[PDB]
C-alpha cells in the first residue's frame, strides 16, 4: 500500500489563491504544495468561518480551475521568455529576445508616438485584473504617468447595470452570498451562477432547503436550474414584459407596499399632462426646477416633496388625475407617475405580457403574489448589460422590487458589485506611500469636492459630493469610455450608424445621438480619447484579450486598428489569440509565482493572501517590474536619443526621465511584495483592513474578511455599513434613515423625463424586443461565462480542457439541430449579415427554440480564428449618450455607451 | 468490521468537477492513469462515465454473476493531446487553430470525458438534466473482487475499502468486466488496474478524502456508515434519503446519492405545474423504489423548515458547519504519509 | 516428444531460422478450450468465459546441447504484440513441466503438487518463470526464480514462431530437464486478438511425455 502514500509528500505549502477575475471574486484561500521546487498542487484551506452561529459558512469555497491550476503552471500555454515577431502579425513566427531588447523597442515605439503627436498615441485598452491589482496599478499608474488613454475596463467588457444606475443613481451596491439564507424567494436572472460562482453557489441550494424559493429567469433552462424550483423561459431579451406582468398583478390586486413606494420611490410625483414633464416649483410658483411634487388628497392640493428626505409626514396620492395652477395662472391636469404607469401597465396584463416573453400567464400571476409577499433577493448577472436594452429589463425589475417593498433590507439586493478597490486606485495614483501622507492631496481633494458640492446644494448627501469627484478624476487619469475611440478609430462607426441594427423606436443612429451630445456639451476632448485627428500607434495588452471580448473585435482589429498600430506588445503569462498578433510579448509571473492580493467585492467579502510559492520560470517576470523596466528603458532611450518632453494632451510637458521614478516612488515600488504592503498599508488607512492588521498577520492568516468598502464610490453607493457579524445587503440608509437617492427626483426613479427617452418611449420602463442587430436571421445568440475556465485563462490548459470537448461548442435546441440537418458533434457555421464563425454543435433539450448559446472561447480554438464573436456588432445604446440629466453621467466604471450588447444578436445556422 | 460510505446531494450538485480535478491532481497524473476519472461527474441523463457503462454488463443478478464488456480509452474519457506548439511557433498563421487529438485514435475525437455535458433529457419546455458524482463504491459485495483470479483485489476489513494490490495484479481486466459501475480502469503502462483508493493515505491521517473534502458545493458527506452521529449515517440509515445507485447490480455499493427534487414543470396546457418535471421512473432507474417516498420526505422537511417548525434532515442536507460533513475526518490535509 | 541433442552452441538453439530446426522431431498438437466452468472458485466471472481458445494447433520442436534446452513454438495468429487500447490484450505461449509427482496440467497442478511453466508474451523484452499449485495459486516469480529462460520471436506470415530457451540444469523449483531423463510437458496459447489472457486460452491436455535423449 505504500506506492499511494509515496504519492502524499510534499516539502512545503504556502498561501495562494489566483487572481483571474472569478465574479464575484471568489478569493478561496487555497494550501499550495511544493515540492522538488515545483507546484505540485493545491487545495482549498476551507476557513472560512459563518459571519455568526446562524448561518452557513463559506466552506470549502474553490472551483475546478483553482483547484487544478498547477497544471497552467507547468502548461505548455505558457510564454517565459520575450518573444519578438518574425513574420507578419499573426503568422505565428517568433523569436525569443532579451528583455532588454523587448523594452527596448517598446520604449521606442512609445517614444517615437510621443515625439509625433503627444501623449495620445498610446492606449492601454481596457486591462482587467486577472493579473493581480498590483499589475493592474501599474498598468493604470503607467498610462497615468504617461497620460496615455484607457478605455474604461467595465464599460469594455459589459458589467455594468445601467438600469439601476438611471433608477437609483448608482450600481456599486452589493451583497454577500450568505445574505440568500435571509430572502424567502430569489431570483437568479441574466446569470449562471452554476458556471459562474461555484465557491457559493451552496448558499443558493442551502437557501432552497431553509425554504427559499428559487428561481432562474433564463430564456434556456440553464446550468443554474439543478438548484431551482422554478424556471422562468424568458424569450431572449423579453425580461422587461414579465417583470412588468408582474408589476401589473400587484398593482391591479392592490398587493404592493403603498407607503415603501410613497416615500422611496417617484411614483406618487407629480407630473405635467401637457409636457410629460415633473411639475417643478420653477412652474408652480418660480421656484427650484428641480423640486417636486406630491398631492395630498386630504389637505386637497399639491405639496412640496422633500429634496433632502424621503421621510413622510403624510401619505402621498397614487391614484389619481388632479390639477394644479401654474405661475402663468393657466391650471393643467398632472398626475401621479403611479397614475400614468398604471395606464401603460394595461399593455402588460398577464395575458399580454405573456404574449410578449413567453412565460405562462399562471407563472406570472404566480410569482407577481409571492413577490409581494416574501423577502425577495435577486442576482442579476451580466448578460443584462450585454443585453441592448438591459437597462429597460433591470429597469421593469426594480419596479417590482419597489411595489414590494424589497430593497433597503435583509434577505434583499439585486447583485454583487459593491467593493473597495482603493488598494488599485491609491496604488495607482500617489505620488508617495501612505505612510508618507501619500493620502493627503486625494483626501483633501476630495474635501474640496463636497464643499463645493453642499454649496451648489446644501441638501446634497455625501453620496452625491463622491459622484462629482468621480466624474472629475476619471477624465483626469485618462479612463474614457470605450465607445468613442472604437467608433473613430477602429471602424465601429461603419457597425453602429446601421439603422437596421438599431432599436427602431429610435429616431436616429448611434452617431447622430453622438453628435447631438456633443454638441450640448454632454462629452467632451477628455472623454473622447485618442482625438478623432491622432491616430492610435502604441497598443499595451495587459489582462485583455480583443480579439475575442471586442465584439466584432476579430474582424475590426486586424482591418482597421491593427495596421494604423506601430506597435503591439503584452504582458502575458500565456500565448493569447491577440498575443498571437502582438509585436512584442513579454513574459509574466503567474498566481502562486508572485505576491499579490486578491480583488473580492460583497459575494465573498474576504480578501486573501497569494504568496510567492516558486519563483517564476524562465524570464517570466511581475507585471510591476516589467512596467517600471520599460518606463526605465523610456528615460533611458530617451536620453540617449537626446530628447527630453513630450506632451500630454492638454499640452503641457512632462519629463521621459522622470517616469521610472515617479513610478517607482523613487525606488520604494520595484516588486509586487513592495506593492503589496503598501496595498495593506491602504487598506488599513481607509479601514477596510483593521488599522493594526499588517502585512506580517495576512501572511500568516491568508485571509482576512474586509471591515468596508473604502473611499470610493461603493462606500455611498452600497449605502450601509459593513458589520461582519451579518450578512453585507444594499441601501439600509435609504429605507432606515430614508436618505435620499442621487437622482433627478432625490428618489428611486422609474420615470426618466428627459427628452430623448420621452421621444424613444423609455420615460417608463417597458418592453422593447433586442434590435435585429445582424440582420433578419432566425436565432438569438446568447453566451455566457464559461465554466470550463475563468475567461481565457485556462481555455488553453491541457488539464482542465480534458473536462469538456476541448473546443469551442455552440449549443442548439434538438429539435432545431434536426430540422437544419444537423447531429451533436457535427460542426456548423454560425453566421449573419456582418460575419461567419464555425463550431461544433451540441444539441440539448434544455435550449430554447431559436436560442442558441456559445460560452466564450479564446480565438484562435476557432477554425480561421474566426470567434463567435466576430458576428457580435456590440451595437452600443444610443439613449446611454445621453447627459443633461442627475443620474445620466459618466465616471469610471459607471455610464457612457458600452459596446457589448451581443445577447440576442442574429445568427442563421447551417450544417458544415 | 466497518464502512467507510459517502453521501452525495444531488440537489447540491453544481456540475463543476472541482471532485474530478481534486482527485486527478494527487492520484492520476502518473503515466497510464491520464484517462482514469476516479472521481468522475457527468450529466444526466447521459452516456455517463465511462461511455454506456449502464450497457457493459457485470455485476450479480438473483445474485448471479453476469459477464461484461472492457471500456475502450475513448469509452473511459481518452486523454486529450493538445497543439499548442503548432498553433503559436510553427508559423502556421490561421491555418491551424488550438483543439483536441485523440490519444486512441490520433485524431480529432468524437466523445471524450463528460463530452455530453449539459445535455440531458427531456423535451421542451420540460427539458431535465442534473449532474452526477460517481467514484467506486466500496462494495459489500465487491463484484470485481469476485472476478480476479489473481486474487489481487481485497477489501479491508477495518473500513470496507476495495483495493487492487499492484505488486500481485497482472493486468487480467476480468475486474473491469465484473464492475458493474465501471470503476475499475486498466493502466496500460503498468499494465495493472487501478480504482479509487478511498484516499487512504489521507483517511488513515483522519484526512477526509479529496473528492469530498474540496466540493465546494458541500455536496458531499463522508463517515462511518455504523457511525450514529455522523451525517452518512443520518442520511442512509435514519432518515433513509440517500439511495443507492444501481443496487440491482448486485454488489452492495456504499456510495449513496440524495435525489434531486428538481424544477416544476409546465404542463400540456403549457401553465405552471405543482410537480417536478423529472420523471419518476427515470430516477427510480438510478436510486431504485424508494425515490417517491424521499422527495416527499424532502419536500416535507422543507416545507417544516420553511414554516418555522424546524427540520433535522435540512439541518444535516444544509450543514451550517461544513466540518460537521465529514464524520470526524476533519484533519487539515497538511499531513503526509 | 523428445528432445535431441545438437552439436551447436545456444546461437544455434536461439536462430529461429537456423536449419538445425529444420531436422528437428516436431510435433502438432490439438489445441482445446480450457474448462473453465472448473475456476467457478476462484473466479465465477472467468467461469463465464465464451469463446476462448480460438488457437487449435500448435507445433513444437524441440532441441538441447547439453547445458541449454530449447522449445521452438509455432501457431497461427495475428500479430498482438501491443497495447494499444485498454481493452487490447497480447498473444502468448506456455510451456508446463511438473515439478511434483501427480502434478496433473489441466489443473495446473495443485497444493504440494506444482507446476512450472515457461511463459512468453508478445509485448515482453524477457520471458517468465511461473510456479503454480493449482489453477487457484499461480505465481509469476521475481527475476525468474534465478533462471536463465530467455525467448526469441518473430511473427511472419501470419504465424508466430518463438523459441523458449533455459539452462538444462536449475535449482529447486523449477522443472529438472536433464539429458538422458524424461519429465512431461504441456502447452497453452493465447490469442491477444480473442481477449486471450490469464485461463482464457487454448491447451494442449493433459501432460504428454517429454524425453531429453543422449
Ligand atoms: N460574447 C461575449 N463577450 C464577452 C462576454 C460574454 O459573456 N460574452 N463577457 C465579457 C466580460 S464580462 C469579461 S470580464 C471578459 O471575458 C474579460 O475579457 P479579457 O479580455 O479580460 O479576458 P481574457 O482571459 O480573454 O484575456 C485576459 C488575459 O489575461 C491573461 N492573464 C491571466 N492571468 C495573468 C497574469 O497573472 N499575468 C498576465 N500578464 N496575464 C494574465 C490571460 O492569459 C488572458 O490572455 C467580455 N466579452
Ligand atoms: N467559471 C467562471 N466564472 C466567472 C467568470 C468566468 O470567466 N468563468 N467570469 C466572471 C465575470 S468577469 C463575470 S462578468 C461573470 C458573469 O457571470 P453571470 O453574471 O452569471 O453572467 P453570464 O455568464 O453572462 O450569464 C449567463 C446566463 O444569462 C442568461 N441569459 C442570456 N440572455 C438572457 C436574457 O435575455 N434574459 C435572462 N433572464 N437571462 C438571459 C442565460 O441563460 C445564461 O445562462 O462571471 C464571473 N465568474
Ligand atoms: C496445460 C497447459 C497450461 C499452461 C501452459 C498454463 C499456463 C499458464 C500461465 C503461464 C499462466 C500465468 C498467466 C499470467 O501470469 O499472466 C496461467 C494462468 C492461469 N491459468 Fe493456466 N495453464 C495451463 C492450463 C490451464 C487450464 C486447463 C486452466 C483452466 C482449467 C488454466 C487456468 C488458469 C487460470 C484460471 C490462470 C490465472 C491465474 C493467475 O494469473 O493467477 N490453466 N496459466
Ligand atoms: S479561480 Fe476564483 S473561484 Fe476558482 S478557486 Fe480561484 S479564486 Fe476561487
Ligand atoms: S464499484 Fe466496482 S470496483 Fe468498486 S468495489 Fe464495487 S464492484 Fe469493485
Ligand atoms: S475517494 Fe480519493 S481516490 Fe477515490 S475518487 Fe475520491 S479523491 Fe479519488
Ligand atoms: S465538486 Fe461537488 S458540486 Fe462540484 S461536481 Fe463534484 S460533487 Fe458536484
Ligand atoms: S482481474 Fe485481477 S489481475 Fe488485476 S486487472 Fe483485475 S485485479
Ligand atoms: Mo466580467
Amino acid at each position: 500500500e505504500d506506492i499511494y502514500r509515496k504519492e502524499w509528500k510534499w516539502d512545503k505549502v504556502n498561501w495562494g489563491s489566483h487572481l483571474n477575475i472569478c465574479w464575484p471574486q471568489g478569493s478561496c484561500k487555497f494550501y499550495v504544495y511544493v515540492r522538488n521546487g515545483i507546484v505540485w498542487r493545491e487545495e482549498q484551506a476551507a476557513q472560512t468561518p459563518a459571519c455568526n452561529v446562524d448561518y452557513v459558512d463559506y466552506n470549502p469555497l474553490g472551483c475546478q480551475k483553482g483547484s487544478a491550476f498547477n497544471n497552467n503552471l507547468y502548461g505548455d500555454e505558457r510564454v517565459k521568455y520575450p518573444l519578438k515577431r518574425v513574420g507578419k502579425r499573426g503568422e505565428g513566427k517568433w523569436k525569443r529576445v532579451s528583455w532588454d531588447e523587448a523594452a527596448g523597442d517598446i520604449a521606442d515605439s512609445i517614444i517615437d508616438s510621443f515625439e509625433a503627436q503627444g501623449s495620445d498615441g498610446f492606449i492601454l485598452d481596457a486591462p482587467h485584473v486577472h493579473a493581480g491589482s498590483i499589475a493592474w496599478g501599474a498598468g493604470f499608474r503607467m498610462t497615468y504617468l504617461m497620460d496615455g488613454v484607457s478605455p474604461d475596463i467595465n464599460v469594455d467588457i459589459g458589467d455594468t447595470y445601467m438600469g439601476a444606475f438611471h433608477t437609483f443613481g448608482k450600481m456599486h451596491m452589493g451583497y454577500s452570498a450568505d445574505n440568500l439564507l435571509d430572502a424567502e424567494l430569489i431570483f437568479m436572472t441574466c446569470s449562471n451562477w452554476s458556471y459562474t460562482y461555484p465557491s457559493s453557489y451552496h448558499f443558493l441550494s442551502e437557501a432552497r432547503y431553509k425554504g427559499a424559493e428559487v428561481v432562474v429567469i433564463a430564456p434556456d433552462f440553464n446550468p443554474t436550474t439543478p438548484a431551482a424550483d422554478l424556471h422562468v423561459p424568458v424569450r431572449v431579451g423579453s425580461d422587461a414584459a414579465f417583470w412588468l406582468g408582474l408589476s401589473q398583478v400587484m398593482i391591479d390586486e392592490k398587493l404592493f407596499d403603498r407607503q415603501f413606494v410613497c416615500e422611496q420611490t417617484d411614483l406618487p410625483l407629480l407630473v405635467r399632462m401637457d409636457t410629460g414633464k415633473f411639475l417643478s416649483a420653477e412652474d408652480v410658483d418660480g421656484g427650484e426646477a428641480k423640486q417636486f411634487y406630491f398631492f395630498d388628497e386630504k389637505a386637497g392640493s399639491v405639496r412640496k416633496a422633500s429634496r433632502g428626505t424621503l421621510k413622510l409626514d403624510f401619505m402621498p396620492a397614487l391614484e389619481g388625475t388632479f390639477s394644479a395652477r401654474l405661475k402663468n395662472g393657466k391650471t393643467i391636469q398632472v398626475r401621479t407617475v403611479f397614475e400614468g404607469l398604471r395606464e401603460h401597465l394595461k399593455d402588460y396584463t398577464p395575458e399580454k405580457a405573456s404574449a410578449k416573453c413567453g412565460v405562462p400567464v399562471s407563472l406570472i400571476r404566480e410569482l407577481g403574489r409571492k413577490v409581494a409577499k416574501k423577502r425577495t433577493c435577486s442576482y442579476i448577472g451580466f448578460s443584462s448589460a450585454k443585453s441592448y436594452h438591459g437597462d429597460l429589463m433591470e429597469r421593469s425589475l426594480f419596479l417590482a422590487m419597489a411595489l414590494s417593498g424589497n430593497w433597503g433590507k435583509p434577505g434583499t439586493g439585486a447583485f454583487a458589485w459593491a467593493y473597495s478597490d482603493d488598494n488599485m486606485v491609491y496604488l495607482g495614483v500617489m505620488s508617495k506611500p501612505t505612510a508618507q501622507g501619500g493620502m493627503d492631496e486625494l483626501h483633501q481633494m476630495a474635501e474640496g469636492f463636497n464643499k463645493r458640492t453642499l454649496e451648489a446644494d446644501p441638501t446634497s448627501t455625501d453620496e452625491m459630493g463622491n459622484i462629482e469627484f468621480m466624474k472629475v478624476v476619471t477624465s483626469a487619469v485618462g479612463l474614457v469610455p470605450p465607445a468613442m475611440w472604437l467608433y473613430y478609430h477602429v471602424g465601429y462607426d461603419q457597425l453602429w450608424n446601421n439603422k437596421a441594427w438599431t432599436d427602431p423606436a429610435l429616431k436616429k443612429s448611434f452617431g447622430a445621438y453622438l453628435d447631438e451630445a456633443k454638441e450640448k456639451g454632454w462629452w467632451t476632448n477628455d472623454h473622447i480619447r485618442p482625438a478623432p485627428d491622432k491616430t492610435p500607434q502604441v497598443y499595451m495588452l495587459l489582462s485583455q484579450n480583443p480579439m475575442r471580448r471586442k465584439r466584432s473585435g476579430a474582424k475590426m482589429f486586424p482591418d482597421v486598428l491593427f495596421p494604423k498600430l506601430k506597435m503591439i506588445f503584452a504582458l502575458e503569462t500565456r500565448m493569447s489569440s491577440s498575443a498571437m498578433y502582438a509585436d512584442i510579448v513579454l513574459p509574466c509571473a503567474w498566481y502562486y509565482e508572485k505576491h499579490e492580493m486578491t480583488t473580492p467585492c460583497s459575494g465573498n467579502p474576504f480578501f486573501t493572501f497569494v504568496d510567492r510559492s516558486v519563483a517564476p520560470p524562465g524570464e517570466c517576470r511581475e507585471e510591476w517590474d516589467a512596467i517600471a523596466l520599460i518606463l526605465k528603458k523610456v528615460g533611458e532611450r530617451a536620453a540617449a536619443r537626446g530628447l527630453t518632453e513630450f506632451n500630454d494632451h492638454n499640452g503641457r510637458k512632462r519629463r521621459y526621465d522622470e517616469l521610472y521614478k515617479k513610478f517607482t516612488m523613487d525606488g520604494h515600488l520595484l516588486t509586487n511584495e513592495d506593492c503589496l504592503k503598501e496595498m495593506v498599508d491602504i487598506n488599513r488607512a481607509v479601514g477596510v483592513f483593521a488599522k493594526d492588521y499588517t502585512y506580517e498577520k495576512f501572511k500568516k492568516e491568508g485571509q482576512t474578511r474586509f471591515l468596508s468598502m473604502g473611499t470610493g464610490v461603493s462606500r455611498y453607493a452600497h449605502a450601509n455599513e459593513v458589520d461582519v457579524t451579518k450578512p453585507i445587503y444594499p441601501m439600509r440608509w435609504h429605507f432606515d434613515d430614508k436618505k435620499v437617492f442621487p437622482t433627478h427626483t432625490r428618489r428611486a426613479q422609474f420615470y426618466l423625463d428627459h427628452d430623448w427617452y420621452l421621444e424613444a418611449g423609455e420615460s417608463l420602463p417597458t418592453h422593447k424586443d433586442t434590435p435585429m442587430v445582424g440582420g433578419d436571421h432566425p436565432f438569438k445568440i446568447t453566451g455566457g461565462h464559461p465554466r470550463v475556465s475563468i475567461h481565457s485563462t485556462h481555455l488553453t490548459n491541457s488539464h482542465l480542457s480534458r473536462l469538456h470537448r476541448g473546443q469551442p461548442v455552440v449549443h442548439m435546441n434538438s429539435k432545431d439541430a434536426a430540422e437544419l440537418g444537423i447531429k451533436d458533434g457535427d460542426m456548423a457555421k454560425l453566421f449573419n449579415d456582418f460575419a461567419d464563425c464555425e463550431i461544433m454543435v451540441r444539441t440539448a433539450p434544455n435550449v430554447q427554440p431559436k436560442q442558441c448559446i456559445v460560452y466564450f472561447w479564446d480565438a484562435h480554438q476557432y477554425k480561421g480564428w474566426k470567434p463567435y464573436d466576430i458576428l457580435l456588432i456590440g451595437m452600443p445604446k444610443p439613449l446611454h449618450l445621453a447627459g443633461g440629466y442627475e443620474q445620466f453621467r459618466y465616471y469610471f466604471m459607471n455610464g457612457s455607451p458600452a459596446p457589448v450588447t451581443d445577447r440576442g444578436v442574429r445568427v442563421s445556422i447551417k450544417k458544415a | 468490521k466497518r464502512q467507510l460510505v459517502t453521501v452525495i446531494d444531488l440537489n447540491k450538485c453544481l456540475g463543476c468537477q472541482t471532485c474530478t480535478v481534486a482527485c486527478k491532481n494527487i492520484w492520476t497524473k502518473r503515466p497510464g492513469t491520464e484517462h482514469m476519472r476516479w472521481n468522475n461527474v457527468t450529466t444526466y441523463p447521459g452516456k455517463g462515465y465511462p461511455r454506456d457503462y449502464e450497457r457493459k454488463g457485470g455485476g450479480f443478478l438473483r445474485g448471479e454473476p453476469q459477464p461484461g464488456v472492457l471500456p475502450t480509452l475513448i469509452d473511459s474519457g481518452d486523454d486529450f493531446q493538445f497543439n499548442h506548439k503548432e498553433v503559436f511557433y510553427e508559423g502556421k498563421g490561421q491555418t491551424v487553430h488550438f483543439h483536441p487529438t485523440s490519444k486512441s485514435t490520433g485524431k480529432d475525437p468524437a466523445w471524450g470525458y463528460n463530452w455530453d455535458e449539459d445535455q440531458g433529457g427531456g423535451k421542451w419546455p420540460n427539458p431535465f438534466f442534473f449532474y452526477l458524482a460517481r467514484m467506486c463504491n466500496h462494495c459489500t459485495n465487491p463484484a470485481c473482487l469476485a472476478a480476479c483470479p489473481t486474487g489481487a483485489i481485497y477489501k479491508r476489513e477495518d473500513n470496507g475499502i476495495v483495493l487492487v494490490d499492484q505488486e500481485r495484479c497482472k493486468g487480467h481486466r476480468h475486474c473491469v468486466e465484473a464492475c458493474p459501475y465501471k470503476a475499475i480502469y486498466f493502466n496500460p503502462v503498468s499494465q495493472t488496474s487501478e480504482k479509487c483508493i478511498l484516499c487512504y493515505p489521507r483517511i488513515e491521517k483522519g484526512i477526509a478524502n479529496a473528492c469530498n473534502r474540496q466540493c465546494p458545493g458541500r455536496v458531499r458527506a463522508f463517515g462511518y456508515l455504523d457511525d450514529t452521529t455522523s451525517h452518512v449515517h443520518k442520511l442512509v440509515k435514519k432518515w433513509k434519503v440517500a439511495l443507492p445507485l444501481h443496487a440491482e447490480y448486485g454488489t452492495g455499493p456504499n456510495i449513496y446519492y440524495v435525489p434531486p427534487m428538481g424544477a416544476r414543470g409546465f404542463g400540456e396546457d403549457g401553465e405552471i405545474t405543482d410537480k417536478t418535471r423529472i420523471p419518476l421512473d427515470v430516477l427510480e432507474g438510478l436510486f431504485g423504489p424508494e425515490v417517491k417516498r424521499v422527495l416527499a420526505v424532502l419536500h416535507t422537511e422543507r416545507e417544516n423548515m420553511r414554516a418555522g417548525r424546524g427540520s433535522e434532515l435540512m439541518d444535516l442536507l444544509i450543514s451550517k458547519k461544513w466540518s460537521d460533513r465529514f464524520g470526524g475526518f476533519t484533519n487539515d490535509p497538511l499531513t503526509q504519509s | 516428444m523428445k528432445a535431441k541433442r545438437v552439436p551447436g552452441g545456444k546461437e544455434l538453439l536461439l536462430d529461429l531460422d537456423a536449419p538445425i530446426w529444420a531436422g528437428a522431431e516436431s510435433t502438432t498438437f490439438e489445441m482445446f478450450p480450457t474448462p473453465l466452468v472448473m475456476v467457478k472458485e476462484v473466479s465465477p466471472f472467468l467461469a463465464l468465459s465464451e469463446g476462448h481458445g480460438v488457437i487449435k494447433r500448435l507445433d513444437v520442436a524441440a532441441l538441447h546441447n547439453g547445458s541449454m534446452i530449447a522449445l521452438r513454438l509455432k501457431w497461427a495468429s495475428e500479430k498482438h504484440d501491443k497495447i494499444v487500447d485498454l481493452n487490447s490484450f497480447v498473444d502468448g505461449v506456455g510451456a508446463m513441466f511438473p515439478v511434483a509427482r501427480g502434478a496433473q496440467a489441466v489443473t495446473m497442478g495443485a497444493t504440494g503438487r506444482p507446476v512450472n511453466a515457461w511463459y512468453w508474451k508478445a509485448n515482453a523484452n524477457e520471458p517468465m518463470e511461473i510456479v503454480a499449485e493449482g489453477f487457484s495459486a499461480v505465481r509469476r516469480m521475481k527475476d525468474k526464480a534465478g533462471s536463465d529462460l530467455k525467448a526469441v520471436a518473430q511473427h511472419r506470415n501470419g504465424e508466430w514462431n518463438v523459441i523458449l530457451c533455459r539452462s538444462m540444469a536449475t535449482g529447486d523449483g523449477l522443472a529438472k530437464l536433464q539429458a538422458g531423463g524424461s519429465s512431461k510437458i504441456a502447452f497453452a496459447v493465447w490469442s491477444g486478438g480473442n481477449a486471450e489472457r490469464s485461463g482464457r486460452k487454448s491447451y494442449s491436455g493433459e501432460f504428454v511425455d517429454f524425453e531429453i535423449l543422449k
